Parts: structure tokens; C-alpha cells; sequence
């Protein structure tokens, strides 16, 4: 299975212009990318890419419409400063499973205003004293986290 | 039958079906076939009526199952049959009143509310049409059909009241029942619908039926009299009758047995005008004389072993000139003396062939040309001196004196080994190393003990006499009598105690005899003591050094016969060696049950909280003598070896017999007061046995001084 | 070779003795022509083969083209020999050539052992991995006990364990298969993958397998555990005089538990038998029905009796009072009725035996010999096991033994029942009594002198091994072996559940069993709504969803017709009690319509209408506009965890689809995937020639018969030329559905009771 | 590498599934060593 056969699947061999979201799960990646995925997108709402191996963030439509995105089980580890680039509102952030080494990694996220909810779990960053803390000083933008701002409500 | 109608039927469908046989006075056990059928028979209609309803607007449809629709989900079958006759017939007229249909005269099966018809169902296995017409004719056109049969075929009055498959799945299910039913060979005795009131037919003939009438016990003329006499007369008291008249003469004899009514088995061993006993053991045992050859351990077929081992020794190699010690009574030296030149001429020829080169005079030295030539019944008959021959009974003879010296020298250690084992696999668990403990305490006093050679010696023998048996028949041979001896630092001597010429083993048979001359090197001078060598003719061929002390070598010849029995048990003599530890591990074991420890180094050796076990093992002017559990272990050997050397029927009616007095004084000594019926009978029993056999002779010796060493020390 | 077949088989017609004997014999009469061998059995195997490994050619070789690997004679050593043979019709060789193969020649494949002998090699890791201990060397106490000598994938009854060999390794002469291979799919298709990729002669697999599957069990002589893996190494654990510590490298509790309450809800309705039958065939444990390992264990609770007694299987025939498990051994006992005054003060009317008697007396780890006369106990012996069983088995047999005595140590009252709620008769009432107050007939009974003796020595009332002891009690340091002849002799079953001799004393009765709850450690999955209407919200939502995923083929098929009578399903009534009454309609409303959509404007998704189905039997509450309330949380009786997520999963149901992996209330089932692919590859196991029905007879209008590979290329409802068993020409019709004759049957024994109830 | 783990179920906190596992230990002490981590409340008055 690859990206390609994902995207047909989905899209039903159909205008790319008809569905505002994504499941690139389980699929394997030449290099860990994000292939399958042409520029002429212009509509999208959610995204999820779960197993896929992506290693770093450099292939990626330019988008306005975006609002979640969904990152997990990846050795990624290099700067998200691209995003404000390719798509500077997003509302759902998900990292959890990644691969991130320190606090640096995360600094770049703060260009983006609209993010709301970040998630990072049993991240490399995340057994640090005050990183709660530290994070929220950081991203003052943030209104959600993990799951324990001052309350728990659902994505 | 009713194994499998339980198996292949619920218990719902087999209550049923015993209700409805009790309602008709049939018993279902009397008539399994029966029951069957009605099972089988409510099976199928069941199977009929599943699964089919009626929609609402009346035409039929299926219904899926666990899924109801309210409440009525109104079914296209109502099965009639199952229910209580009074119960059913309403049913039917309730059924024929509301749908305004005649009543059959007849109870019917299903009823059918799409045709609002009653249908009967059967089953046969015969054709379906026959049984089609004969139900039509016997019920008629009021009621559809619907007939089964075991082969695949059916009858339906209508062909669209079931669907293709409920059709297919009561057959299916009608050839699966054939299918077991065949399997457990039931179809065959299965009787259908027809048969199944005629039972079983088998009546006796007029042969048979004449001998059963004259082998009626004695008072009947008729087994129908005994027949009626057994089923009606009713005996209360009849044992009891019969004892108050049986004669007062019989009865078990009830003796207490005290020990002063034990007395020494086979007093005729003592009289000293009866022959010493000889010795009649296959092999020389406490005599051998071991021409030894150090080897590299080189492995080498017996004849180059042996051609060697004299090629060592060439004084007697070459020896031809014999000193006759002693020609027992009817063997010829001169036959003896060239026999065993041609043997040793034979082993130290320069061909490999181990077979005699002479072939003619070994054919009267053995005596296989001394034999009787058959003829025909007729003759016999009508000569008059063709007798039959009287049976020859063994000699009564006296103890001896060569047992007990052997028996003491056999169970002495040795600075030379034989016995080797095979390697096992790493011992891991616990209690494989405690058992390797045992046996490495075990061997290390059992190897060095000189009946384990001898027990080796007659194991190779056997081994080897049963090859040449087997891969030569007809033909002369010749066999060392060979061993290998490893000693404590290591030199794998080879030794060299004889030679034998094989007669001619072409036998179809086992018990079949084949003689065998057993010619055997010995340091013993016969003229010691003569008694002991009565069989044997012996010469004396020379003389050897063993380290400066000069002794004197003789070869005992001797001719003798086995056969294919005895030759194997040869090779499976080795048990002895597993009759010898069993006893001795269960005697440590006992041990070790006292304290919890393992004492099989305290037993043997001792230590410092245990002393050394210690068991009474001979004796010496009236004085008993204890003996370390090594030499015990050495004795229970010996006594194993011997109970085969010397193991004939005698000896098999001497064990088996005497156990009974053994068990007596075992009795005893607990003080449970046995009684006997008839001690003189097991007394005579017993000593009917000891005739001429060495071992059975010794061992009524040892009995009875050990029963007198009982009897004094029952004082206390 | 099909050639030489035909060729030999002419060569032996041209006889006229085979013609005759080919055209009378039946296929089944075959195995009598088989058994009439020479049987010139060798008198002495020993002789023979030492005989024969002494001759120049003994081994006898089948013809064939293996021998061109091998000269006749290599290195100077001769090997083979191309003379014919009249015994086995082949050549001759020597071990000479066994042991070059062994050397060299052709390189086999080693995957098959991986997998064929599974056993032996899973011996093998039993004993490597297994941890060994101490050795005590004191004296051990063994009983004599019928021990499994080697454990079993799944045991079966022998004629069970063929026909499943027959269908895994023999495709062909697979005719109508039984109601065996669809309770052993998963054992069929295992064995059948792991099996498959080999070349072993199909004999020694099949020996393997009823190995592997048909159990063998044997008298032994037993100290500690009984398993079958230590079982394995009794020769080595146990020992006379040495004892070693030994730890080799579940259902039965949940059987018990299963069949406990089967028992219960049968007992309280009339006509017992027919519905706990029909319960206990209808019910499955996690992959099969119950008649999975009730039939594979020996015995059982009274409870497990009774129920293979109500259904088909055989139960040893020991009397069961209580927990007394009792074995007559001599005497009859003439059951007449009497009338007794009890210590109470009040009299009953009940049975007493008139006569001497004597049982052999087991309960849990006690056993023992009782030896009574009318109104009295005369003697008891037994061996010190445990306080509790100890204790159990004398206050059992103390009522059982109807003693004078035990009627006058009365104190309190009897008037108890049981679960369902029924009056008992005096017997079991003072069994109950005497158990829950034990105290009450032991300070009574009276004390007699300890048993001066070797090793019989006394026990007192408080069961420890004190002097002083009971009237008649005895303890000896001795080991009792009973329960010999274990017949298991024909039983009768009554409607009351209660069984009864080949006559009509009765030997298990209906209340032996004892009225303990547990927790059943596996899913007791049944599938009929009187059952699961007793336990916990938690039980039901996974009893619903085990029923609807059992029947899944059916329900998606309802599905794309559209209509309502799909929602008014009865196995989601009992669901109806466990959602709130305030808020069941509107639940019942949004899944409605939520599936209504799913339906118009999407395409199938399993798991959503699996989740969404059940909470739509009660009626909808829409909106006072019309439209459907909307939720994402069905809240559940109880609170906290009992909940519904409607997105994506919840404590009670999550599916993930990256692995296609069901989780429900705690438990992981494979969902494959989705799709009549999914269906058919859960089909996979079932049985050859399972989709197909018979009817009628040769028909050659079809010409040659057809392999099952053609036969699957059928449409539904063809009709196919095939042959059956050894032969036996038939045709078939492929089916187009799967069958339940239980179902049918207790279907049919429903509508039947139904009518005599309407009737009456 | 002391550690024997299972895995028992799964928690929710904010609909949100969280693993659970059970870390099963052998281990070894004695009276003295109940005494010790009795006594281990100590680190309170040690930081002040």
C-alpha cells in the first residue's frame, strides 16, 4: 500500500477539490515524506497521518482552510516554522508519539496565533521540570494542551 | 442401538419419543429400532416445520432466528405429531373446525396453513414410490405425503410444499444417520417400520439341540426342564442343606505353625553315601585362566585375538604332546587331543576362516554321526525290540564342596575390570544426580568383583556363539572364548580362556539342541579334588609365569549342548546387574527416609554421624560375620549370576516353592501367628526338587543353616 | 500411477476370485477382507532382528527411483540388490545404505517438523524451561487417581477426533459433515494451515493428530498437582521415598459457573429439560459451544452432570448428595417411608433405608469408607487431607447416614430454600442446617475413645488431629483407594433435571447443587434473551454486542432492504433495561436517524452500525419541530465508565482501524476487516463439502463428477454430480445459508409447548 | 530489566484513550527495612 492508493481510495478518482480531509495512515513514504499530496489542493479541514515514518516537514500544500492536523508515531525532529508558511491557521495540533529533543524544536510555533491545542505525549521534551509551564510562557497563544489547561473538554 | 440414539440425538427428541412409545405399552428398550425410528421421525418433522412462516399477506417465506416480530410470527407448519394422543386428536379438530376442512380419520403429522392441509411424513428404506402408495392406500387422498428414504430418493404428493432446501437438508440429514449407523454397523441390524415388530431370529438346530438336551446336569432329561427348573425353583437354604449332610472327614485341617514344626529342607544332602554333586555350569567360572594381551584397544575380530594371544604364549601354542590328568568315563582322549590341535592349528592359520579344516574327524569327536536313524511307523510297530525308552531322572547326589568356594571367591574383589557402560546425558536436575551418585558408588565395587568377569565372559560367549549360529549352519566352527579386561591404570588387556568348536546349527526350530566342545585353559590340577570334575577330561599343556612363581596350565575339554533359548539368555544375562541395584536402592532408600539426608556415601563408607552399614554376610565356627554393604552388594550379585548359571526347571520348583516357608518364617518373626493346612505337603513340594543341580543344593544348605541361626536367635 | 492403478486393477478382475469377491463385498464389509492376514506373527522379535542385522540384505526397500541415488555397492561395500522380492514385491538393502543417506544423498525440507510435530517439540520446552527444586527424601503419600498422561489441544471424544482428522487432512470422502467440525473450526483450520506445505505419508500425520487430540488416561499413583504437564514428569517428581520440586515450563471455573446458572434458570419454570438443553446448546464460550469442554474433562460438578446428562455425553454414575460423592459398594437399602420426630420437636415424613450399607465416600480431597445401618452410622474411615474437607465430609455423611442421633442434635429451624426460591425436602433442608450451624450436631453426637493402634488414631470435633475423637470416625495414616469400575453405567434423565438408575432410584437429584456465585473468567456468551436478563449492565452491553456480531450477516442484510422490522428485535429488549427510561426514546431517535443517513448518503461502516443499532428498539421522541435530537455520549445505567462515546470508542467499545482490532467491555475480537471477504474469511475454518446439501441420486445429465474447487464455482442453487465417502454417487445442491439443527429443534420443541399451553 | 509488564485495559481522561500497564516485581526485605521506609517520612525535617 502507498500514499497514491490512500489518495485514490479516498478521493474515488474524483476532482481533488471535493474533500476536506485526509487519512494517511499506515502508509509508507519514500524517505519519510508526505508524497501523493499535489500543491493544487485548496480546500481541507482535517488531516491525519498516523505510521507514517515522515522524518521532517518540507513538502506540503499551501493552504488557508486548514484547522487540525495530526502527527503521531514519527521520528520527526526539526523545525515547525514552515507551517506559518504553508498554512498559518491551524487550530489542532497533535504530536503525540514524535520525537522531539528538547525545547528549542517547539520555539518555532510561536508565529503561529490561531493554534488552540497542542499535543505532545511521551515526548523526549516532555519529562522536563516545568515544562508545562515553560511551554505555556513560551506559546502564549495556546489555549489548550495535552488535555489539563484548567479543565477537560473535547476536540 | 441405545448408545447411539443418546449420542446422535437430543434428550428433548428421545423424551418424546419414550413418551409416545409408553402411551401405545411399548417398551423402548425391548425395541431400540424402534424408538429410533420415532425419533428420526420427530427429527424430520421438526426439521420440516423450522424456519418457514407466512407473511401477511399469505405467501410463504422464511423468518430469520433470535429475531422476533412481536409476538405472533405466525410459523407455515404446526407440527402435530410429538404431542399427547388426546391432545393431538383435538389439535387436528380444532385445526379442521377453524379452517373449515374435513377431519381426518386418521392422526396426521404437520399441518400446513398455506394449503390448510395435514400432511404426513415418512420415512423408509425401500423406495420411495412403494412406500408412497402403500401410505396413500392405507390413508388416502385426505392427507398430502411426504416420504423420506435413506438412498437419496422421495415421494412428495406436492413437489412445491418444501423447498429445494429443506428437501436437501432432510436428506443430508437422513444419509448422515445411514452413514454412523453403518460405521457402528447398526444398518444392517436396523429393521425398518415394517420389520421392527419381528425381533432377532436365531433358533438352534437338531444337532445342537440334542447335545444341549443330554448335557443337562444329572436328575434332567431335558434342557427345558432345567431351563424351567432354573427360572422358577428358588433355593433358600440349599448350601446350608448340602453342608449339614457332606461328611465330617473333609475339611482344610487348620495346624498352628510353631518353629520347632520347621525342620531342614532335603536332609538327603547330608548322607554322605550319595556322589558329590559336579559341575555342570556351561564355562569354567572361578578357574579361568586369562591368556592376557596388552592392546592399544584396538577392537579385532576373536579369531585374530585369539591366533595372537597364543602367538604370545608359544610354549603352549605349540605344545602337542598331552599329559593325560584324567578321561572322565566315556570321552576319547585321542578324539579330544586332536580336536584341539585342529582348533588351535585353525586360530593360528594365516587365513581369516574361523571354520575347522578338517570337517570329518570333528564329526565323530563330536558324536553328531553317534545318532539313531528314523524309520516309518509300520515297522516299528511290527518289530517286537523297538521299546520305548525309560525316563532318565537326575542323580540324588550330596553337597559339594567347589560351590561354596566359589561362591566366596566370584564375590571378591579384583585389581582387574571388565564390566564397562555407556555414557548418558548430562545430569541437570537434582535427583539425576543423586542417581548418578548412586551408580558411580555402585560400579565403583561392583566392576572389580570377579563375577562381573565372569558374568562379562558369558555374555560375550553367548554373543558370539549366536552369531556364528546364525551366519554359519552347517558347518564346523571355531570360537574363543574371549574378554576384555581394562585394568585400574588403564591397559585394555585382551584375555584369551579357551576355545570351542561349534557343531552343525542348522535347525529350523528353538528348542533344537546343537553341541558345542568347550576346551578351556586352568591353573587348577583337577587331582585336588576329583569329585568336582567328573565330566571333564583334561590334560596338562604346560606351564606359565605370572611374576616369578611358576604355576601349572591344564585344558579342561568338556562337550555339552545348548540351543537357540538358552543362547540368547546368554546375552541377556546382564540383568543380573539391574537385579543387583534395585534391591540396594531400595534398601538406601529406606535409609534415607529415616533422616532426611542422602546416605548413600554413609552407607557405603560412612560418616562422621553415620557408621558404615554393615549386614551379616557369612559365618565361621558357628560365629556369624557381618560384611560392609559393598560386600552385600557383591553377594546379591553372585547370588543373581548363580541363580542363572545354574537355572534349569529344578531350580524354578526350588525358588518358586520354597518362597512358600520364606514367607512362613517371615510370618514368624512378626508374630502373626500363621497357621497351615498341610506343612508336609509344601515340605515335599520343595524337596522334590533338589536332585543334582549344584545351586539348588547350596542354596537348600544356606536354608537351612540359616533356619537354625533363626531358631536359636528366636530366644529372645 | 493412475494408469498402473487401472492396469493392476484389470490384471487382478482377470482372476475370477477377485471379480467375485470385488462385485459381493460391500464398501463397508472391506475391513473384514483387510483382517485376514497370515498373523504368522514372529515368536521372537529379539532373535530375528539380531539375525537379520547379520544378513547381507535385510532391509526391505520399496521400488522406486531413490535406488539410482546409491550403486549397489559403494567403497567396496555392498548396499542394494536388484533380485525381486515375492513379499513385499521390491528390492532388498542394508544398513549400509541407511546410514550414507543419513551421510549423504538428497536434502530434505525442514520447515514441515516445525509445525507437524508440535507436541513433542512443546514437550521439549516444558522440560528446558521448566525450574527445578529440592529433593525431600521422607516418605510421600500417593493416591491412586485416573490422571490424563499427556495434555491435549483440545480433547474430544475418540469418534469426534476422527472425524476431525478426516476432515483436516483427508478433503476428499468429507460427506455431510456433522455437528462436530463447525463446534472445531478453529481447530480445523489450524491444523489445516500448519499442516499444509508438507510431504509426510498422510498416515503418520493422522496417528500424530489422534495423539495429539484423543486423550489417554490411566490409574497412577499421584502426590501434589495432577496436571498433565506434571504428569509428564511423574516419573521423575514423585517417588516412594523422595519427593522433587518441580514447575513446568481458566475455563473449568467459568464452565462451572455457566452451568450453575443454566441450572437455576431452568429449574424455577416448568419443563426444566427442554430449556436448560436449550440454553446449554445455544451458549459458547468465547469460540464454542458448551459442549466444547464439558465434554473434554471426566466428571465434574453435579451441576456439569446434570447438564450432560440433559444433553449427550457420558457421566460417571458416583451418587451425588451434597458434595458427597458416594459409590456403593454393597447391602441394599429398602427406601420405605417413615414418620420421625426431629429434635425440633416437630415430625417429618420421609424416606429412610431399612438395611446395612456401605459407600466408598469422596468429597474434594477426603475420601473414605462409610459403613451405615438404618438409623444409625456404624463406622467411618478416612485419611487427614484438609479441615475444611475433612469437616465436610463428616457433617455430609452424618445426614446422609439419617442417624438418629443427627435428628436429635436439631436446634433451629427448617424451612430454607434456595436461589429460585423453592421448598426442598427434609434431606437437603438438614444438609444446609447442619452446614451453616456445624457446631450443632458434633457437641451431641457423643465421644468415643481414640482408636488404640498402630497408625488408626482419632480426630475431634474441632477437626484438628486431636484424640478423644467422634463416635465412630476413625483416621488412619494409611492411603484409601476407591471409585474403582467407573462404568459409567446408562443414567435416565427426567423433565426435573434430576437423573435416575437404569430403575427408577434416583442418583442425582435437581438441588445437589450448591448455591455459590462466582465470576465467570471467560465471556459466557449465550444467545437467547430469557438467560442474560440477571447480571450487571456491563454483562449485557457485551452479551448485545455478541449476538449482534454473531449474526452479523443476517442484520447487514436487513440493512439494505430498509424497513423497521430490523430495530424490533427482541435480543435488545433486555438492552432496553439498561438505558435510562427519561432518555431512551431520543437515543433510540438520533440512532435512527444517524442510521438512516449512513444508509442514503454514505457507504457501509461496520463498526458505527454495530455501536448505533441496539439503542434504537425503544420508540423515538423527536424533536417538537420534528427533527432528531443529537448526542455524542450515551450515558449508561450505572454512571461513571458505563458510557457510550458515539465518535470513536469508550470503556465498554473501541475499535481501532489501523489493526481492524473490537474491544468490548475489556475484551479484544478480530474483526478482519469488513465486507462478505471478511464474512467468508471467518468462514474459513467450517468443513469441506459444508455449503452443500444432498438430494437425489447419480443423475449423469451432468456427466463426470467434479472437484469441490469446480463444485465452489456454482452458483447457489445448481445442482452438482458428486461422490460421497468411498465412492457412492450422489448429487448435490450448493446451500444458501448456514444451518443450526439445535436451533431448529428447540425452535420446534417451543412452538410445540406453546400449542399444549394455548390448548390447555 | 527488573520488570515484568502486562497490560491490563485502557483509562479515558478527556475521551482521550490512555494504555494501562501493571509492572510486576519479585523483591526482597526485611523488618529492619519496613522500619526504614517507616521512618523515610524523615526527608520532610531533612529539607527543612
Amino acid at each position: 500500500m502507498e500514499m497514491g492508493r490512500r489518495i485514490h481510495l479516498e478521493l474515488r478518482n474524483r476532482t481533488p477539490s471535493d474533500v476536506k480531509e485526509l487519512v494517511l495512515d499506515n502508509s509508507r513514504s519514500n524517505e519519510g515524506k508526505l508524497e501523493g499530496l499535489t500543491d493544487e489542493f485548496e480546500e481541507l479541514e482535517f488531516l491525519s497521518t498516523i505510521n507514517v515514518g515522515l522524518t521532517s516537514i518540507a513538502n506540503l500544500p499551501k493552504l488557508n482552510k486548514l484547522k487540525k492536523l495530526e502527527l503521531s508515531d514519527n521520528r520527526v525532529s526539526g523545525g515547525l516554522e514552515v507551517l506559518a508558511e504553508k498554512c498559518p491557521n491551524l487550530t489542532h495540533l497533535n504530536l503525540s508519539g514524535n520525537k522531539i529533543k528538547d525545547l528549542s524544536t517547539i520555539e518555532p510555533l510561536k508565529k503561529l496565533e490561531n493554534l488552540k491545542s497542542l499535543d505532545l505525549f511521551n515526548c523526549e521534551v516532555t519529562n522536563l521540570n516545568d515544562y508545562r509551564e515553560n511551554v505555556f510562557k513560551l506559546l502564549p497563544q495556546l489555549t489548550y494542551l495535552d488535555g489539563y489547561d484548567r479543565d477537560d473538554k473535547e476536540a | 442401538m441405545d448408545t447411539f440414539i443418546t449420542r446422535n440425538f437430543q434428550t428433548t427428541i428421545i423424551q418424546k419419543a419414550k413418551n409416545t412409545m409408553a402411551e401405545f405399552s411399548e417398551d423402548p428398550e425391548l425395541q431400540p429400532a424402534m424408538l429410533f425410528n420415532i425419533c428420526v421421525h420427530l427429527e424430520v418433522c421438526y426439521v420440516i416445520s423450522d424456519m418457514n412462516f407466512l407473511d401477511e399477506e399469505g405467501k410463504a417465506y422464511t423468518a430469520l432466528e433470535g429475531q422476533g416480530k412481536e409476538q405472533n410470527l405466525r410459523p407455515q407448519y404446526e407440527v402435530i405429531e410429538g404431542m399427547p394422543r388426546t391432545i393431538a386428536w383435538m389439535v387436528q379438530r380444532s385445526l379442521a373446525q377453524e379452517h373449515g376442512i374435513e377431519t381426518p380419520k386418521y392422526l396426521a403429522d404437520l399441518f400446513d396453513y398455506k394449503t390448510k392441509r395435514f400432511i404426513e411424513v415418512g420415512i423408509t428404506k425401500g423406495l420411495a414410490d412403494d412406500y408412497f402408495w402403500k401410505k396413500k392406500e392405507k390413508l388416502g387422498n385426505s392427507m398430502e405425503l411426504m416420504i423420506f428414504s435413506y438412498n437419496q430418493d422421495y415421494s412428495l404428493s406436492n413437489e412445491s410444499s418444501l423447498d429445494e432446501e429443506g428437501k436437501g437438508r432432510v436428506l443430508s440429514r437422513l444419509t448422515e444417520l445411514q452413514a454412523e449407523l453403518s460405521l457402528k454397523n447398526l444398518w444392517q441390524v436396523l429393521i425398518g417400520e415394517e420389520d421392527v415388530e419381528k425381533g432377532i431370529d436365531f433358533k438352534l438346530g437338531q444337532t445342537i439341540s440334542r447335545l444341549r438336551d443330554i448335557s443337562v446336569p444329572a436328575g434332567f432329561s431335558n434342557f427345558e426342564g432345567m431351563r424351567s427348573y432354573i427360572d422358577n425353583i428358588d433355593p433358600k437354604g440349599a448350601i446350608e442343606r448340602n453342608l449339614a449332610r457332606m461328611s465330617p472327614l473333609v475339611s482344610v485341617t487348620p495346624k498352628k505353625l510353631t518353629w520347632e514344626d520347621l525342620r531342614p529342607i532335603g536332609p538327603h544332602i547330608y548322607n554322605h553315601e550319595l556322589p558329590e554333586v559336579p559341575y555342570n555350569a556351561f564355562l569354567l567360572m572361578s578357574d579361568e585362566l586369562g591368556l592376557a594381551n596388552m592392546t592399544e584397544g584396538k577392537s579385532k575380530k576373536p579369531k585374530t585375538l585369539a591366533k595372537e594371544c597364543l602367538e604370545k604364549y608359544s610354549t603352549l601354542r605349540d605344545q602337542t604332546d598331552p599329559i593325560l590328568i584324567m578321561k572322565s568315563e566315556k570321552a576319547n582322549e585321542n578324539f579330544l587331543w586332536k580336536l584341539w590341535r585342529d582348533c588351535v592349528n585353525t586360530i593360528s592359520n594365516e587365513e581369516m576362516s574361523n571354520e575347522l579344516q578338517k570337517t570329518n574327524y570333528a564329526k565323530w569327536a563330536t558324536g553328531d554321526g553317534l545318532t539313531y536313524q528314523k524309520i516309518m511307523k509300520e515297522v516299528a510297530i511290527d518289530d517286537e525290540t523297538m521299546c520305548q525308552e525309560e525316563p532318565k531322572i537326575p542323580n540324588k547326589c550330596r553337597v559339594a564342596a567347589w560351590v561354596q568356594t566359589e561362591m566366596n571367591l566370584l564375590s571378591t574383589l579384583t585389581s582387574k575390570r571388565a564390566l564397562d557402560l555407556p555414557e548418558i546425558g548430562p545430569d541437570v536436575a537434582p535427583v539425576e544426580h543423586v542417581g548418578s551418585e548412586r551408580r558411580k558408588y555402585f560400579v565403583n565395587e561392583i566392576n572389580y568383583c570377579k563375577a562381573s568377569t565372569v558374568m562379562m565372559k558369558y555374555v560375550l560367549f553367548h554373543t558370539s556363539l549366536l552369531n556364528e549360529s546364525n551366519a554359519s549352519m552347517g558347518k564346523y566352527k571355531v570360537i574363543p572364548i574371549t574378554n576384555r579386561v581394562v585394568n585400574e591404570k588403564g591397559e585394555s588387556f585382551d584375555m584369551l580362556y579357551g576355545l570351542a568348536v561349534k557343531g552343525q546349527s542348522h535347525l529350523r526350530g528353538d528348542t533344537d539342541v546343537v553341541t558345542v566342545v568347550t576346551f578351556e585353559f586352568s591353573s587348577t590340577d583337577p587331582r585336588v579334588d576329583s569329585g568336582k570334575w567328573p565330566k571333564y577330561t583334561v590334560f596338562r599343556i604346560g606351564s606359565l609365569f605370572v611374576s616369578g612363581r611358576e604355576k601349572s596350565v591344564y585344558l579342561y575339554c568338556r562337550v555339552n549342548g545348548t540351543n537357540k533359548i538358552q543362547m540368547k539368555w546368554g546375552m541377556e544375562a546382564r540383568r543380573c546387574l539391574l537385579q543387583s541395584m534395585q534391591q540396594m536402592e531400595a534398601i538406601v532408600e529406606q535409609e534415607s527416609s529415616i533422616q532426611g539426608y542422602d546416605m548413600t556415601k554413609a552407607c557405603f563408607k560412612g560418616d562422621r554421624v553415620n557408621s558404615p552399614k554393615t549386614f551379616s554376610i557369612g559365618t565361621q565356627e558357628g560365629k556369624l560375620v557381618k560384611g560392609s554393604f559393598g560386600k552385600a552388594l557383591r553377594v546379591i550379585f553372585t547370588k543373581c549370576l548363580m541363580h542363572y548359571v545354574f537355572g534349569n526347571a529344578q531350580l524354578e520348583g526350588f525358588s518358586a516353592e520354597s518362597r512358600r516357608l520364606l514367607l512362613l518364617i517371615q510370618a514368624l518373626k512378626d508374630r502373626k501367628g500363621p497357621w497351615v493346612f498341610d506343612l508336609e505337603g509344601m515340605y515335599s513340594g520343595i524337596e522334590e526338587c533338589i536332585s543334582n543341580n549344584p545351586w539348588v543344593i547350596q542354596s537348600a544348605y544356606w536354608f537351612n543353616e540359616w533356619l537354625g541361626f533363626e531358631k536359636e536367635g528366636s530366644k529372645v | 500411477m493412475t494408469l498402473a492403478k487401472i492396469e493392476l486393477l484389470k490384471q487382478l478382475l482377470r482372476d475370477n476370485e477377485a471379480k467375485t469377491v470385488l462385485k459381493q463385498t460391500t464398501v463397508d464389509q472391506y475391513n473384514i477382507i483387510r483382517k485376514f492376514n497370515t498373523s504368522r506373527i514372529e515368536k521372537n522379535p529379539s532373535l530375528r532382528m539380531k539375525w537379520a542385522m547379520c544378513s547381507n540384505f535385510p532391509l526391505a526397500l520399496t521400488k522406486g527411483d531413490m535406488a539410482n541415488r546409491i550403486p549397489l555397492e559403494y567403497k567396496g561395500i555392498q548396499l542394494k540388490t536388484n533380485a525381486e522380492d515375492i513379499g513385499t514385491k521390491g528390492q532388498m538393502c542394508s544398513i549400509a545404505a541407511v546410514t550414507w543417506w543419513n551421510t549423504y544423498g538428497p536434502i530434505g525440507d525442514t520447515e514441515g517438523f516445525e509445525r507437524v510435530y508440535e507436541s513433542f517439540f512443546l514437550r521439549k520446552m516444558r522440560l528446558d524451561n521448566a525450574t527445578w527444586g529440592r529433593i525431600t527424601f521422607g516418605p510421600v503419600e500417593r493416591v491412586r487417581k485416573r490422571v490424563l498422561l499427556n495434555p491435549l489441544t483440545k480433547e474430544m471424544p475418540p469418534d469426534e477426533a476422527s472425524n476431525v482428522i478426516m476432515e483436516i487432512l483427508f478433503p476428499k470422502e468429507a460427506g455431510i459433515p456433522r455437528e462436530s467440525t463447525w463446534i472445531h473450526r478453529e481447530l480445523i483450520k489450524e491444523k489445516r494451515e500448519k499442516l499444509k506445505g508438507t510431504m509426510i505419508t498422510p498416515i503418520v500425520l493422522a496417528y500424530m493428530l489422534e495423539r495429539e487430540l484423543v486423550a489417554r488416561r490411566r490409574f497412577l499413583p499421584v502426590a501434589g498437582a495432577t496436571s498433565a504437564e506434571f504428569i509428564e514428569m511423574l516419573h521423575c517428581l514423585q517417588g516412594e521415598n523422595w519427593r522433587q520440586i518441580y514447575h513446568p515450563g481458566s475455563r473449568s471455573q467459568s464452565m462451572i459457573v455457566a452451568c450453575r446458572k443454566i441450572i437455576r434458570r431452568s429449574i424455577v419454570a416448568s419443563n426444566p429439560l427442554e430449556l436448560a438443553v436449550e440454553i446449554a446448546n445455544k451458549t459458547v464460550i468465547d469460540t464454542e459451544p458448551l459442549k466444547s469442554c464439558l465434554a473434554a474433562i471426566d466428571g465434574g460438578d453435579v451441576a456439569c452432570d446434570i447438564i450432560r446428562a440433559a444433553l449427550g455425553l457420558k457421566i460417571r454414575q458416583r451418587q451425588r448428595f451434597g458434595r458427597l460423592e458416594l459409590k456403593r459398594i454393597s447391602g441394599r437399602g429398602f427406601k420405605n417411608d417413615e414418620e420421625i420426630l426431629i429434635g425440633n420437636g416437630t415430625i417429618q415424613k420421609i424416606g429412610i433405608w431399612d438395611g446395612e450399607e456401605e459407600f466408598h465416600v469422596r468429597c474434594g480431597e477426603c475420601r473414605g469408607i462409610l459403613k451405615k445401618s438404618k438409623m444409625k452410622l456404624e463406622k467411618l474411615l478416612i485419611n487427614s487431607a484438609k479441615k475444611e474437607d475433612m469437616r465436610d465430609l463428616i457433617i455430609l455423611c452424618m445426614v446422609f447416614s439419617q442417624d438418629t442421633r443427627m435428628f436429635q442434635g436439631v436446634r433451629g429451624e427448617i424451612n430454607f430454600l434456595n436461589r429460585a426460591g423453592q421448598l426442598l425436602s427434609p434431606m437437603y433442608q438438614l444438609q444446609r442446617y447442619f452446614l451453616n450451624r456445624s457446631n450443632d450436631l458434633f457437641d451431641q453426637w457423643g465421644y468415643e475413645e481414640s482408636p488404640k493402634a498402630s497408625e488408626l488414631h482419632g480426630i475431634n470435633e474441632s477437626m484438628n488431629a486431636s484424640d478423644y475423637t467422634l463416635k465412630g470416625v476413625v483416621v488412619t495414616r494409611n492411603v484409601i483407594d476407591d471409585f474403582s469400575s467407573t462404568e459409567t453405567e446408562k443414567v435416565s434423565i427426567t423433565k426435573n433435571l434430576s437423573l435416575i438408575k437404569r430403575t427408577g432410584e434416583v442418583i442425582m437429584g435437581a438441588n445437589d447443587v450448591s448455591e455459590l456465585e462466582s465470576q465467570a473468567q471467560l465471556m459466557i456468551t449465550y444467545d437467547t434473551p430469557k438467560m442474560w436478563e440477571m447480571g450487571t449492565t456491563k454483562e449485557l452491553v457485551q452479551n448485545t454486542y455478541q449476538w449482534v456480531l454473531k449474526n452479523l450477516v443476517t442484520l447487514k442484510a436487513q440493512f439494505l432492504l430498509g424497513k423497521e422490522d430490523m430495530f424490533q428485535w427482541d435480543a435488545f429488549e433486555a438492552f432496553e433495561s439498561i438505558i435510562p427510561q427519561k432518555m431512551a426514546g431520543q437515543y433510540s431517535g438520533f440512532a435512527r436517524a444517524v442510521l438512516k443517513q449512513m444508509r442514503d448518503q454514505e457507504v457501509m461502516k461496520t463498526d458505527q452500525f454495530i455501536k448505533l443499532l441496539p439503542f434504537c428498539f425503544s420508540p423515538p421522541k423527536l424533536r417538537s419541530n420534528g427533527e432528531p435530537y443529537q448526542f455524542l455520549k450515551l450515558v449508561l445505567k450505572g454512571g461513571g465508565e458505563n458510557f457510550i462515546e458515539v465518535r470513536k470508542g469508550s470503556p465498554l467499545f473501541s475499535y481501532n482501524p489501523q489493526t481492524e482490532v473490537l474491544t468490548i467491555c475489556g475484551r479484544m475480537m478480530s474483526l478482519k476487516g469488513k465486507i462478505e471477504d471478511e464474512e467468508r474469511n471467518r468462514s474459513m475454518g467450517n468443513a469441506v463439502l459444508a455449503g452443500f446439501l444432498v438430494s437425489g441420486k447419480y443423475d449423469p445429465d451432468l456427466g463426470d463428477f467434479k472437484t469441490i474447487e469446480e463444485l465452489e464455482k456454482l452458483k447457489p442453487g445448481e445442482k452438482a454430480n458428486i461422490l460421497l465417502y468411498q465412492g457412492k454417487p450422489v448429487k448435490v445442491v450448493k446451500r444458501k445459508r448456514y444451518s443450526a439443527l439445535s436451533n431448529d429443534i428447540s425452535q420446534g420443541i417451543k412452538r410445540q409447548r406453546m400449542t399444549v399451553e394455548s390448548m390447555g
